[PDB]
């Protein structure tokens, strides 16, 4: 079976999987520097498992078939329409965010389960800990309202404390006049009015609180625009480093039990996300639910549990 | 006046105000252990006591 | 823990009881008991949270000052007749001592402010072991001194206890408290029978049993600890609240809804011994149990709640827990009335 | 439709004690996770 | 916006889609074998042949085999000429009076 | 049952004077054990305004009781009829009236004789034909 | 029933109503615990010591080594009820409100 | 009585076996045979019941009620496929399932010969109707009535069960022959008025008697159209059943202890009626209706006359068809317009022709006009009711005249009047609606005929 | 009640003198009774795990049916024990102490004076 009470009684361990090949190595910094294109060079020599910055359409990526699934069933919010109009009365601000700290949630854990289950490092684009300074630059310029900041915060508090943090965060340190130079040379046709009001307030909000908010867990490297297009100095940075700092080092089997415990199941790591503080942004009525609900449910794969659904073509499904 | 103003406050609305006047001081306890203790202490020494639990 | 100590400390919590139910020395009742407290504290400091801090200290005290008690008991009953055996015990003080003490253990007299508390502060797994398991210990050494019990004292022990549970839950919204307020009451209902017919306590026994892990293990598949939280439910899993709600339905006691089996075979059995007002007062105040009982059926399953936008995450994953006994706890807990001639089995 | 309880209904069934009172007005809701040389 | 939720619903003419709609359903062809159906197992199957039915039960209270006996016992007594009803049923000379 | 056994020895419409001593002792006892429990569960500031608690709620119980027992006993008197189960009646209601003016509410005290006037009843019918609230294990 | 069997009796009764109120300290409170122990270890010692129960003397000492487990889990419960709050003062047990 | 209950069993996997859209006509096609099968039992033998097995029996009293039962299901399922239709396959499928228990328990229970398996079937209807009013009740109140509902009558229910327990440890038997048979008399003790007040109050309350009777007002007016019909239709007729069979064992307590319900019910009438004379909601107003009428059997158990037990049966029946009826044209008129009150819709006669005449003759029947059954059930309980007071037709005979008031009212204020102006969308009534009618008038005026088939094994 | 019965060993389920009595009949109604419970928590079973309710795990529908049938025809077989077991001493005591049964006078309504209360 999957790694259970028993599995761990009769032999599986987890530091002895472990092994260098096992940190958690977080790219963030401003919109549209280059962190994503040079995460995948990290993860590439390094030999660490790498992971695309989770979208809106990130979890039907992960379950299913990995297809997109209708907004209406996934999210109920667009970052399209959120660059389109700043402060919509449906709330597609707040909405967006909840659900996006959702995804990276959901990402951190597929990167500790897999860490765990294999020992090979993982390197995702943001992080759980790296979405707070969107929603508060988001409340800064007027974005969202004040309750959305607060209502975000418990969600953190309540999720976030239970994993643990990375070993070494990456930033690519890049100046507001290089990223409004930079925008306008890919053309999407919701990125091209960024207000330079909400990518300045990015940057400063990592600034004051979240790169001092990691050096005590884990160590900081910064990197500029140039210094981060040499990928080959920056493998060597970090391959010389100590990660004394933060609960990771000190980390024996019985943590690593109950945390491969939680990121096997996927409904209490993401259990807390739900938490019953109605929020207009974020709630959503019950004939409006139970109508999407039935739309799930008569979507191909949902009807029934996985591996039980005969518009598949799941045989056998009588003595299953 | 006759259905709806005294008929449904004689039975249902005096049962239901007494419910629910017993029940917030019922269960309004302090959580301090203190005064659990101290409640115990009167029921032990008063059970084994004026309700003459010995004969 | 470690799976092998948790596994080996729920262990000797169930020899504790075990020992407790199959000694006939009396000493040896109350090493059954202080083994079970031994081994209870860690269970419920699992999760090392300070309210699992706070419930284990409230359980602890308690509970060690009635094992003590209870030993004081012992020795008196040793003073007067010299005796160690469980038949019938020679002192009037003593009797009351260990009523007392053997009461407080089970939380339904004034002696259970720690129950709605402990219960609450503790994680909801290790709560079905508090509300289920530590219940037969104390409730199987009651059974065997029962004709030497003083009915005045015990049966206003009963009294208290019902109309605390259900006047305390009236008021609760965290569905723990609502759960050990439910569990009080029910012990108030098994605890009035000792004195006229053992065998019907026992009954009262299962059934209040198969019911709280049917009620508890549910709230562990929906992973809920508000009632705001299982409002919830519905959305991501409409099939839970379908179940439960019937489960909310029998805890009440509505025919055919087994559940009220107990409550009319317990009116049953007092009116056989002349007792016509006491049936009446409890039957009447269990629907104070059905109140809060509807209530929390009312906003699960009956009328849908305000969700959530993140909810639309959940459907997508599945349960990996495998509900390990929890579909024939359910069936058990809910149809058994017609199978009601197996009182003879107890006997 | 029928009627489906509103986030109104919900907050009348969503305070620490549903009955509240002076009393226990100043009590908070416990935290979702129980979390308090 | 309050909440994320649906605009009340139109009131759905079933006469719109189809003018010979019946009000059973709205797919025509089985909302015609509805009516077919209810009206067979309820307007004619029970109500015609379960009316007869009730109307032509054998004898109900034995209404007519009390008739018969009656006239029996009043030619009977008439013919004698003792009265054709005795006022105490149960015949005192079989029953014990106290005292 | 010492204090109640006061209350039984004394027949009804007879020795009035110790019928309301009796249930005097009743009340009082009742209040204190009450008032002793609100100290607890309800710990209130300095010891005076425990005290001053305590003497509200053996005061009110007093006061019930003891208006209580004259009714109930004055009453059979007047009427020459002891057996009757409508003078704990009026006496029921007669002490709920007084719980209002200790309350300070007319309502609550209206609730009071609707309900321990009726209970007060059913005590005295109880005491006429033998109902027993603490039946022994007899079957 | 000689005087002293009840100045045991009593000590009982005495150091079970200093447990059973609170003054201010856990620590104390521990301290009537395993003193109505001793009375109980007290108490059972002159019984089977006066009637010659030849066998019963085993029930004195595991008396004590098991009301042992009481007290070693119990301060260990109070060394960390005295870490997160600091002070073994019991009025900060009371977060369990709601 | 396995000829009816095991296929009433065996047709809950029928429906929730059936397709998608075929679970409407299979219910309703097999119930309505189930009916047929319950015809088969009208037939009662000259003064003995029809007694099957220990666990069943049935009589003259029973034996037009459960029929009635039968009968029913086709209605409900017939009149809940308007607004159920925009649900999903399981709800409705569940909709289903719980009226096929509901009246799964009915059969059982006027069935039963012990009056200990009586009990526990008669609350057990709770459980079926408490969800449907609150699962698919098309209000916001439901919920407060749902409450109302369940504690009013199991309060007076839970009392009843200590006298039937006590019952069975002193008399023995507790069976419905048994203690006919071995029926002895109720001395005058205290302890037996209490014992008369346990073994009635549970029934009053499910009639219900004056006073007790508010949880009619709520549960009706915002109940399931469905669920609406069968807890006015037979539901209050449960409490009635009891009446009959449980008052063998209180005599002669019962001369002396019913003068409060009497004066209550007498009284209530008037009162009730006089509700009647003036309600916003014409839901509320029927639920009235059913007071005043049921108020009417109160006082015809109550006297204990053998010309009163035959007058109460017919009565019950009779009002419970009529009373679905009138419900089901509440549901109509509410369906169109989408509000419950009176003066909002009205001169649907111009705008409806045939529900004009629907409304009309189910008026009338309300209104007991001879020789509708509805008639000689209340004209015996005045006969009766005279016999035992020459006062009574003062109270009594006011009620037809209140009765006629307020019956017309609603007739002149829907039906008749000028249509109103911004109502527009009431299309053509739907075969379905005018079908459901005419099941419900034709079997009535038909019964008419024959009136030994409903008056109750005292005829 | 039995409790101390003079001869009841203990931690026995179906004492060997119980076979005296007739066995519970393969297709007793109280019987096949639980094998709808058994069959009743199959439906239940694969709800939860989110199955097809009727075609899913029939095998796991029959184990839940044959487990309950076992089970319950040795509960059945218990069941019938103690209720004769009840009526065994039970009669077996009356001819012990006929003094505590006396017979009644068979006196037929003829002579018994019951009082007899309109009803008007
Ligand atoms: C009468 C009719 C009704 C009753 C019928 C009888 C059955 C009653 C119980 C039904 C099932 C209950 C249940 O499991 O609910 C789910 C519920 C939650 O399950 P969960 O979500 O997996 O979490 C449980 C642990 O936290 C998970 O912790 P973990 O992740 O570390 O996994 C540990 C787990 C999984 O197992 C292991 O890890 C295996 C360990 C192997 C190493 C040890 C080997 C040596 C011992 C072998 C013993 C065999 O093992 C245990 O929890 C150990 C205790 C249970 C088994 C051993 C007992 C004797 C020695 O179970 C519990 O909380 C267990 C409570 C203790 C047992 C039930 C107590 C309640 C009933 C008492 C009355 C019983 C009737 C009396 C008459
Ligand atoms: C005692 C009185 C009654 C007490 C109980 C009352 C129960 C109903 C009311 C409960 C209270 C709350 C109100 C209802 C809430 C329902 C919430 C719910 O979950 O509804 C939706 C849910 C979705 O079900 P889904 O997962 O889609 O599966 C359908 C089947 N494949 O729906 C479901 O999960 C329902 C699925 C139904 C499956 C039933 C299967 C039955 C199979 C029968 C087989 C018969 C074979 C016969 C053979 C004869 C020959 C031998
Ligand atoms: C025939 C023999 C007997 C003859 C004498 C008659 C009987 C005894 C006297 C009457 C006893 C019943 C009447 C009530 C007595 C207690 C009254 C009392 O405690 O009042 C204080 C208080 C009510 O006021 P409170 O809610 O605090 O609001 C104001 C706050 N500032 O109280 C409270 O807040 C708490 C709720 C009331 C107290 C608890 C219930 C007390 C009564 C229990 C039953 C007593 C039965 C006595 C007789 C039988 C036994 C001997
Ligand atoms: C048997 C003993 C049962 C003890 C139960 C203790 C908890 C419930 C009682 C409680 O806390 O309050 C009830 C009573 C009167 O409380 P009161 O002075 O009216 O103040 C209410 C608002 N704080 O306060 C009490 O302490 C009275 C409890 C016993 C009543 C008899
Ligand atoms: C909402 C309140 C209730 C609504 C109205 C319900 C009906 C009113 C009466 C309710 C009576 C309930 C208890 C009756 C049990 C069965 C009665 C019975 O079998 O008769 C006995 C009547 O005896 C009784 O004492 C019955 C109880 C009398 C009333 C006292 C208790 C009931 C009222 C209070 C509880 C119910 C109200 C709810 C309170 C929250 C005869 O026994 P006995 O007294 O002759 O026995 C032999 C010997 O004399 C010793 O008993
Ligand atoms: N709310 C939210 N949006 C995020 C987060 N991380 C990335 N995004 C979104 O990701 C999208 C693309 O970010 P960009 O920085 O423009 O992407 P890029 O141009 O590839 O540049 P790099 O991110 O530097 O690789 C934008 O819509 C961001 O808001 C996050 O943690 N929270």
């Amino acid at each position: 079976l999957q790694y259970g009470p028993l599995a761990f009684v009769l032999g599986e361990r987890t530091t002895r999987k472990l092994t260098e090949t096992s940190k958690v190595i977080t790219v963030d910094g401003n919109i549209c520097s280059g962190k994503g294109r040079l995460a995948r060079e990290i993860a590439e020599k390094l030999g660490l498992r790498h992971f695309p910055e989770a979208g809106i359409h990130y979890a039907d990526s992960t379950t299913g078939d990995g297809k997109p699934l209708d907004v209406q069933l996934s999210g109920n919010c667009s970052l399209e329409k959120f660059y389109d109009d700043p402060k919509s009365n449906d709330g597609n601000s707040y909405r967006l965010q909840s659900w996006l700290y959702a995804s990276r949630l959901l990402q951190y854990a597929d990167a500790l389960e897999h860490l765990l289950s294999t020992g090979q490092g993982v390197v995702l684009e943001r992080s759980i800990y790296s979405d707070f300074v969107f929603l508060e630059a988001m409340y800064r310029q007027g974005f969202i309202r004040k309750q959305c900041v607060e209502h975000y915060n418990e969600v953190k508090k309540v999720t976030a404390c239970e994993y643990l943090p990375p070993h070494v965060v990456v930033y690519v340190d890049v100046p507001v006049p290089e990223i409004q130079s930079r925008i306008q040379k890919k053309g999407n046709p919701h990125e091209m009015k960024i207000t330079a009001a909400y990518l300045q307030d990015i940057e400063n909000a990592y600034k004051k609180t979240f790169l001092p908010e990691m050096s005590e867990k884990c160590e900081v490297l910064q990197y500029s625009a140039r210094e981060a297009e040499d990928a080959e100095k920056v493998v060597e940075d970090i391959e010389y480093l100590k990660c004394d700092k933060g609960p990771w080092p000190d980390q024996d089997d019985r943590t690593f039990h109950r945390l491969r415990m939680l990121v096997q199941n996927k409904l209490e790591v993401l259990n807390y996300t739900t938490i019953p503080v109605y929020l207009p942004e974020i709630t959503i009525g019950a004939h409006q639910s139970d109508r999407v609900f039935q739309k799930f449910t008569e979507l191909p794969g949902r009807k029934y549990s996985p591996g039980y659904n005969e518009d598949v073509g799941d045989k056998w499904i009588w003595l299953k | 006046l006759l259905d709806l103003i005294w008929l449904e406050t004689i039975l249902p609305k005096t049962t239901s105000f007494i419910q629910m006047k017993m029940s917030i001081m019922v269960s309004n306890q302090k959580g301090l252990i203190k005064l659990y203790f101290l409640s115990f202490l009167i029921t032990i020494m008063i059970s084994m006591t004026l309700f003459n639990y010995h004969e | 823990m470690n799976p092998i100590i948790y596994t080996t400390l729920i262990m000797t919590v169930m020899s504790g009881t075990m020992l407790v139910m199959i000694s006939s020395h009396w000493l040896l009742i109350w090493i059954g008991f202080e083994m079970n407290l031994l081994a209870m504290i860690p269970v419920l400091m699992k999760n090392f949270n300070p309210r699992a801090t706070e419930a284990a200290t409230k359980y602890f005290l308690t509970q060690a000052t009635a094992s003590m008690m209870l030993m004081m008991a012992i020795i008196i009953n040793l003073l007067y007749s010299g005796q160690w055996t469980i038949t019938k015990m020679f002192n009037p003080v003593a009797m009351t001592m260990m009523t007392m003490a053997l009461a407080m253990k089970l939380g339904l007299s004034p002696f259970h402010f720690w129950v709605p508390e402990v219960t609450q502060g503790i994680s909801l797994q290790a709560g079905l072991l508090l509300l289920t398991w530590q219940k037969l210990a104390p409730l199987s050494v009651l059974c065997q001194i029962s004709q030497s019990i003083n009915p005045n004292l015990m049966l206003t022990m009963a009294m208290l206890s019902i109309l605390i549970g259900g006047w305390g839950g009236l008021n609760q919204t965290q569905l723990r408290k609502i759960m050990a307020y439910s569990s009080i009451a029910h012990m108030g209902w098994m605890t009035a029978v000792l004195p006229y017919n053992t065998t019907m306590t026992i009954l009262n026994l299962l059934i209040y049993i198969t019911m709280t892990l049917a009620m508890f293990m549910l709230l562990i598949h929906s992973s809920a600890t508000t009632t705001l939280s299982l409002s919830h439910t519905w959305n991501k899993m409409p099939v839970i609240t379908s179940l439960m709600m019937v489960t909310l339905l029998s805890m009440g006691g509505l025919p055919p809804l087994s559940g009220f089996m107990p409550k009319w075979m317990i009116i049953q059995e007092m009116t056989k011994n002349e007792s016509i007002i006491m049936p009446t007062l409890m039957a009447m105040t269990a629907l104070l149990n059905l109140y809060f009982y509807m209530r929390l059926a009312y906003s699960s399953s009956l009328t849908m709640f305000p969700s959530t936008n993140n909810m639309k995450m959940k459907w997508q994953f599945e349960h990996t827990k495998q509900m390990k006994l929890l579909p024939t706890m359910i069936v058990l807990s809910t149809l058994v009335l017609p199978m009601t001639p197996a009182l003879s089995s107890l006997n | 439709r029928q009627w489906q309880p509103d986030v109104e209904w919900a907050e009348q069934f969503g305070g620490a004690v549903m009955y509240p009172t002076k009393e226990t007005a100043h009590w908070k809701p416990p935290p979702w996770n129980d979390v308090d040389v | 916006i309050r909440l994320q939720e649906d605009p009340d619903p139109e009131d759905e003419n079933l006469y719109e889609k189809n003018p010979d709609s019946h009000g059973y359903d709205k797919d025509p062809i089985v909302d015609l074998w509805n009516m077919r159906v209810v009206f067979f197992f309820g307007f004619s199957i029970v109500l015609v042949l379960g009316s007869t039915f009730v109307a032509y039960l054998p004898d109900y209270r034995m209404q007519e085999w009390a008739r018969r006996e009656a006239e029996r016992l009043v030619k009977y007594r008439e013919a004698n000429g003792l009265p054709l009803m005795e006022s105490n049923c149960f015949d005192p000379n079989k029953i014990q009076l106290p005292e | 049952k010492t204090l109640l056994h006061k209350y039984s020895d004394i027949p009804e419409g007879t020795e009035c004077h110790r019928k309301a001593y009796a249930s005097t002792s009743i009340g009082g006892a009742t209040g204190l054990i009450v008032s002793a429990y609100s100290i607890a569960l309800k710990p209130p500031a300095s010891f005076l305004e425990g005290v001053a608690r305590t003497g509200r709620y053996t005061f009110t119980s007093a006061a019930i009781g003891a208006i209580f027992g004259l009714t109930s006993c004055i009453s059979a008197q007047v009427r020459e009829k002891p057996d009757d189960p409508l003078n704990y009646f009026i006496g029921g209601c007669a002490g709920g009236l007084t719980l209002g003016a200790r309350t300070r509410s007319y309502g609550i005290g209206a609730a009071a004789c609707a309900y321990m006037g009726l209970t007060a009843a059913l005590v005295k019918m109880g005491q006429l034909e033998g109902w027993q609230v603490f039946a022994e294990p007899k079957v | 029933m000689p005087l002293v069997y009840m100045n045991i009796i009593m000590a009982f009764a005495i150091a079970l109503a200093g447990l059973l109120m609170y003054r201010s300290h856990l620590m104390s409170s521990l301290l009537c615990l395993e003193g109505m122990m001793l009375s109980l270890f007290i108490m059972s010692t002159l019984i089977i010591l006066n009637t010659h129960f030849t066998l019963a003397n085993m029930m004195p000492i595991i008396l004590l080594v098991f009301a042992a487990c009481e007290a070693a889990l119990g301060l260990s419960l109070l060394v960390m009820v005295s870490n997160t709050y600091g002070t073994d003062y019991v009025q900060n047990l009371n977060l369990l409100q709601c | 009585m396995l000829k009816i209950i095991i296929p009433t069993t065996m047709l809950l996997p029928m429906t929730w076996m059936s397709k998608h859209n075929m679970i409407w006509i299979n219910a309703t096609v097999h119930s309505l045979l189930i009916s047929l099968i319950s015809l088969s039992l009208l037939n009662q033998l000259g003064e003995n019941s029809l007694n099957f097995s220990l666990t069943f029996f049935s009589d003259s009293l029973s034996a037009p009620l459960l029929v009635l039962t039968t009968w029913l299901l086709p209605l409900m399922l017939m009149a809940s496929q308007s607004h159920l239709s925009k649900e999903t396959t399981t709800r409705k499928k569940l909709y289903i399932t719980m009226l096929i228990l509901l009246q799964l328990f009915l059969i059982m229970t006027f069935t039963a010969t012990e009056l200990i398996l009586f009990y526990i079937l008669f609350e057990a209807t709770l459980v079926p109707t408490l969800i449907i009013i609150t699962r698919w009740g098309n209000q916001t109140e439901r919920l407060n009535a749902g409450l109302y509902f369940l504690f009013y009558t199991l309060a007076g229910s839970l009392p009843l069960l200590v006298a039937l327990v006590y019952i069975q440890n002193t008399t023995g038997s507790l069976n419905f022959l048994i203690i006919h048979y071995w029926s002895h008399p109720l001395s005058n003790s205290w302890s037996n008025i209490f014992m008369w007040l346990a073994c009635i109050m549970a029934f009053m309350v499910k009639m219900p008697l004056y006073g007790l009777h508010l949880w009619l007002p709520k549960a009706h007016v915002e109940a399931p159209i469905a669920g609406s019909m069968v807890l006015a239709a037979v539901l209050l007729k449960l409490g009635g059943y009891g009446m009959m069979r449980i008052t063998t064992i209180l005599n002669p307590l019962t001369n002396y202890m019913a003068y409060p319900f009497l004066m209550l019910s007498m009284w209530g009438m008037i009162m009730t009626s006089s509700i009647c004379l003036r309600q916003t909601d014409l839901k509320s107003l029927i639920a009235y209706s059913s007071v005043s009428h049921m108020a009417l059997v109160i006082v015809a158990i109550m006297i204990q006359t053998p010309w009163s037990f035959m007058g109460a049966t017919a009565l019950m029946i009779a009002h419970g068809l009529t009373s679905s009826m009138l419900f089901c044209l509440a549901n109509t008129n509410y369906e169109r317009v989408h509000s419950r009150t009176m003066i909002l819709a009205r001169g649907l006669q111009t705008l409806l022709p045939l529900m004009a005449t629907w409304w009309l003759m189910a008026s009338l029947t309300n209104l007991a006009l001879p020789p509708s059954i509805n008639l000689i059930g209340e004209l015996f309980i005045i006969t009766a009711s005279f016999s035992w007071s020459n006062i009574t037709i003062i109270l009594m005979g006011m009620n037809m005249m209140i009765t006629a008031l307020y019956s017309l009212y609603m007739l002149i204020t829907t039906q008749r009047g000028k249509y109103t102006h911004h109502i527009n969308n009431i299309k053509a009534s739907f075969t379905r609606e005018n079908a459901l009618m005419a099941l419900h008038i034709l079997p009535l005026l038909l019964l008419t005929l024959n009136p030994k088939m409903i008056l109750g094994p005292l005829y | 009640m039995m409790s101390g019965r003079p001869g009841r060993v203990p931690l026995q389920f179906l004492p060997n003198e119980a076979r005296s009595l007739p066995p519970p009949k393969l297709t007793d109604p109280r019987l096949v009774y639980m094998g709808f419970l058994g069959y009743c928590s199959g439906l239940i079973d694969n709800a939860i795990r989110r199955r097809p309710v009727v075609s899913a795990g029939l095998h796991r529908q029959l184990l839940y049916v044959t487990s309950f049938v076992f089970f319950g025809y040795y509960l059945l077989k218990r069941q019938d024990y103690m209720y004769a077991l009840r009526d065994h001493d039970m009669f077996a005591y009356v001819k012990s102490h006929p003094e505590d049964f006396p017979e009644k006078d068979k006196k037929t309504y003829g002579e018994i004076l019951e009082e007899f209360h309109p009803v008007r």
